[PDB]
């Protein structure tokens, strides 16, 4: 409608610019605070990947499901995903990579299973109509190391009883403050693709008594560490992806305001000139 | 379990064949309704155009 | 190009058997467009019931201006003898443009938007002639030849807006005068909602007193529900969780929006409209997938016409509604939805 | 006439309360339309809910409008009107849907439409 | 045997639907042709009588 | 003349489909301008991905315009237009890039352009 | 426009403020007095500069009030002070 309405439209775009600017800074506070959690979790997880760099080597290995390989018919994926929108093209560029791999196995008839962390994963894969074996949501700013475990309680029991023949973790990764990469990697069977510790081959290992318990409990901490660190590094990726996208909106909003104001200044000037002609031509 | 399965399978198949045969005869009732209406508006079109 | 004329000549075409006489007044149209609309009236049975009054774009500014009044004088002859007439003034806006030409050439002072000030008196005295008169007035006019009959003249004026802008001087005057409006708009028409009737800004000031009881009972729910569906659909547009009341409402509203689309020159009797609304307001549509809703309606009308025509005659003649009518319609919807295919 | 020296403070406080809630909701309504209601504070989400109810509770069917509505018209006393708006501004009806208010009548029968809804 | 019997019944119903639609459409094809014949006969007759 | 009786149904349905997709693309453009496309639904993204191809395929080289674009002009039979747009809206071509459709005479020429991008 | 140009200052009263319960309804930051502190008593002149700057800080923070749970406590202080002055 007219200038009165257009002036009201501009005020709503100006309101939008501010709010999409405030949540750009607030996001950038969270992406730095969550980077500290990631950087503190990294050394523990880095040690766990060195620990399996040993466990892949040696001929002293006993029997143990997670450590030894298996002929593959059914594969499981743990997908971490956001509770919140506005992160931009984060979730879907991860999910298409998952579906490409999932399709690749499904090509040869290998079965697949999903377990999800976060709201958007549940909805998207329910829309595609895939399996979902287990779920957790509402992780918020930072979940506890114990509260996310439901998805792995099923997925670990599934690889134990041979319900699964591979298990994977699926997340974005924080490679830069303004760039992040979607990734998929296998946890089980603990990949013998990793190096044997040949430099330390002279030191071939001696078990402590009760080697079943010591090996099993240690590997439970390994998968617990790999899943939790992957969640935390995805949460750093979301708050970073939000800030970048909120920054663009503030700029795009600014363009929309200048455009609209030029339109209004025309409408204003015309309505003055149009009615003044009607008045002066009415002096007859 | 094999004997009982046969009986229902037959019962299911006879039902499916009965509904399919009804649908083809119902399609012929739709056909003959459409054709008689086509005939009815063809005579009516001629009669109005010559009256016109 | 939103279907203004299409609606009004379909309203003429549908009077072919209602007993209401028609007048179509063409102000300022091109003569070949009139010749085409008169042809469509003649392909249907509608021309024998209709007067066509013409002032083409070639004719002088006084032949126009005066045409609506010439049409009303013909409609009044039926109105004052206990008969019903329907008069469609086409482009009452162009009547105003012709009257502005006359007024400026006569050097009368221009008012707002350069129209003369009496332009409201031009249209208001035209449109207040369309009236229903009581039987006493007819008896007095006819000098006792006709007794006990009430005569009526119904007017359907047409206005063109330039960009949906209702604030122009001629639209604001005519909106002030009339007993309601139907807004047709381009966004709905391009989306394929044809007829493009905007349920929100359209209103009838007579409302339910004009309907048959069956339509009255069903339709009262339709229009305000459909308006709120459009509000709810905006507020929803980025909500991911949808509560079941809301999910149902947005679903129902899409299915009703789809149901009200209708092809040109294909008018529906009372019984056909009533049956299709009964399908929506009793939820027989609710499970049906949306593109099939169009085929569902066509199949339902076909089914009922072969199998259940005595009820269609009952409803068309009476317009009645009762528990046995609801029961018979319930039985028909239950029977169709089981036995047939869309 | 809307000042405490006529209306008394009971009525004045109730009207000023309603205006402030509806004004706030009109600002929140702009955020929602693009950012979505999940983006709000949980306080602002509760204000948006209770405002959107008050907006519907101000509706009332008239027994000069039955021909349009088809429904029986309602009359309310001033005393009952005040009590109803206080009840939406506080918690008493936080649990009813929005459609349970629309064209109801008293608050004492909005619960009944909720049970019907 | 129970599962393949219902598979047979559903492919029979799919064939029955196919049959239903085609029959309607040959009727629809026929409808168009007859009305074109009626229109052609009326226009030829009408034009020669007006010349006469 | 855009009327089923004179044009017949295939032409009429194709024109109204094109009109419906391009209208819906106008409705999304105000979302896309502030939010960007990533916020859209996966069906809304498919509407945009088709509409953009439709807008490009409406382009054409003209024999009188050769002096400007250098490229040789095209004359397109009506049958090729209907077949072409019907295929885009059905998604027969959802694997080609947008550039494939710009300034190609017929849909065969879009697929040959797509081979060389 | 003429009277805005003629006068020494403006008190803008606003309806959004009035409907939201800010009853005196003066919109700061668009209201102005070109005479300013020369008009004003020593005590009022000394104290009022705090109000002037507090409400300026309040306006920019008001956009963060929607999600002011995650803020620097200094900002949180400025925001809770801006509200209580308002
Ligand atoms: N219900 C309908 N369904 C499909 N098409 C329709 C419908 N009604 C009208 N149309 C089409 O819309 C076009 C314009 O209709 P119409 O001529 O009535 O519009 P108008 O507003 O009168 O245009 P103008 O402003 O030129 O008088 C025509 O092509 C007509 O066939
Ligand atoms: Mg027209």
């Amino acid at each position: 409608a007219g200038a009165k309405d257009i002036r009201s439209k501009i005020a709503s775009v100006q309101n939008t610019q501010k709010i999409t600017k405030a949540m750009e800074m607030v996001a950038a506070s969270k992406m730095r605070k969550s980077q500290d959690r990631m950087a503190a979790s990294r050394p523990y997880a880095e040690t766990m990947r060195k620990v399996i760099g040993h466990l892949a080597h040696g001929n002293l290995e006993y029997k143990h499901p997670y450590l030894e390989d298996r002929d593959v018919k059914r594969v499981g994926y743990l997908v971490v995903s956001t509770d919140r929108g506005l992160a931009g093209g984060l979730n879907i560029n991860l999910f298409k990579k998952l579906l490409a791999e999932m399709k690749t196995w499904t090509d040869k008839g290998v079965q697949a299973d999903l377990a999800m962390i976060g709201s958007k994963g549940v909805s998207f894969f329910n829309s595609v109509g895939g399996n979902v074996v287990a779920q957790v949501t509402g992780m918020g700013d930072n979940p506890s190391l114990s509260e996310l475990i439901g998805p792995v309680k099923v997925m670990l029991q599934a690889y134990d009883e041979g319900r699964l023949d591979k298990l994977y973790i699926v997340s974005n990764k924080f490679i830069n403050t303004m760039s992040q990469v979607p990734t998929i990697s296998q946890l089980l069977p603990l990949p013998a693709s990793d190096d044997d510790d040949l430099k330390h081959k002279s030191w071939d290992y001696l078990y402590e008594p009760d080697p079943k318990a010591l090996l099993d409990t240690l590997l439970r901490r390994y998968v617990e560490s790999q899943v939790y660190q992957g969640v935390v590094e995805n949460l750093a990726s979301e708050q970073a992806a939000r800030m970048v996208a909120m920054k663009a909106a503030t700029d795009n909003g600014g363009s929309l305001i200048k455009e609209l104001q030029l339109v209004y200044n025309k409408a204003r000037q015309a309505s003055i000139t149009q009615e003044l002609t009607e008045i002066v031509s009415g002096a007859a | 379990d094999l004997d009982l399965a046969k009986a229902s399978a037959t019962d299911q198949l006879k039902k499916a064949k009965a509904e399919a045969q009804v649908i083809i005869e119902q399609a012929n009732k739709r056909r003959s309704q459409i054709l008689d209406e086509a005939k009815a508006e063809a005579e009516q079109e001629r009669t109005k155009i010559v009256a016109q | 190009q939103t279907g203004k004329t299409a609606l009004a000549i379909d309203a003429i075409i549908n009077q072919r058997d209602s007993g209401i006489k028609a007048i179509y007044v063409a102000i300022g149209q091109k003569a070949s467009t009139i010749s085409n609309v008169v042809r469509k009236l003649e392909e249907h049975g509608a021309l024998a019931n209709t007067i066509v009054v013409v002032a083409t774009a070639s004719e002088s500014a006084a032949l126009q201006y005066l045409a609506p009044y010439a049409g009303a004088a013909m409609g009044e002859y039926f109105r004052d003898r206990g008969e019903d007439a329907l008069i469609i003034y086409d482009d009452l806006s162009k009547q105003a443009v012709a009257y502005r030409q006359i007024s400026l050439l006569l050097r009368r002072p221009p008012g707002r938007e350069a129209f003369p000030g009496d332009v409201f008196y031009l249209h208001s005295r035209l449109l207040e002639r369309a009236a229903r008169v009581n039987a006493e007035y007819v008896e007095a006019f006819t000098k006792g030849e006709v007794k006990g009959k009430t005569g009526s003249l119904t007017a359907l004026p047409i206005i063109e807006t330039q960009a949906g802008d209702v604030s122009a001087f001629v639209p604001t005057n005519v909106i002030s005068i009339t007993d309601g409006q139907i807004f047709l708009e381009t966004n709905l028409f391009n989306a394929g909602i044809r007829p493009a009737v905007n349920p929100g800004i359209s209103v009838s000031r007579v409302g339910g007193a004009a309907q048959t009881k069956i339509m009255k009972k069903l339709s009262g729910g339709i229009r305000t529900a459909l308006a709120q569906y459009r509000e709810l659909a905006a507020f929803s547009q980025f909500a991911s969780d949808l509560d079941d009341a809301t999910r149902k409402q947005l679903d129902h509203g899409q299915k009703v929006t789809e149901l009200l689309k209708q092809k040109q020159y294909a008018p529906m009797s009372v019984a056909q409209q009533s049956l299709v609304l009964f399908a929506a307001e009793r939820g027989y549509l609710a499970d049906v997938e949306l593109s099939k809703i169009g085929s569902f309606e066509a199949a339902l009308l076909a089914y009922v016409d072969r199998d259940h025509a005595p009820l269609m005659q009952e409803i068309n003649q009476t317009g009645g509604y009762n528990d046995e009518i609801e029961g018979k319609l319930k039985g028909i919807l239950d029977s169709f939805k089981a036995t047939q295919s869309w | 006439q809307l000042d405490p020296l006529v209306v008394g403070q009971e009525h004045y406080d109730t009207a000023r309360g309603v205006q402030s809630i509806l004004q706030r909701y009109q600002e929140l309504k702009d955020i929602i339309a693009i950012l979505g209601m999940d983006e709000l504070s949980e306080e602002d989400k509760l204000v948006v809910a209770r405002a959107r109810k008050i907006q519907r509770f101000l509706s009332q069917p008239f027994f000069v409008a039955e021909v349009f509505t088809g429904s029986p018209g309602k009359y309310v006393s001033l005393k009952d009107t005040i009590r109803g708006f206080k009840g939406i501004m506080e918690g008493e009806y936080d649990h009813l849907p929005e459609q349970a208010f629309y064209m109801v009548g008293s608050i004492e029968e909005a619960v009944e439409k909720a049970k019907k809804l």
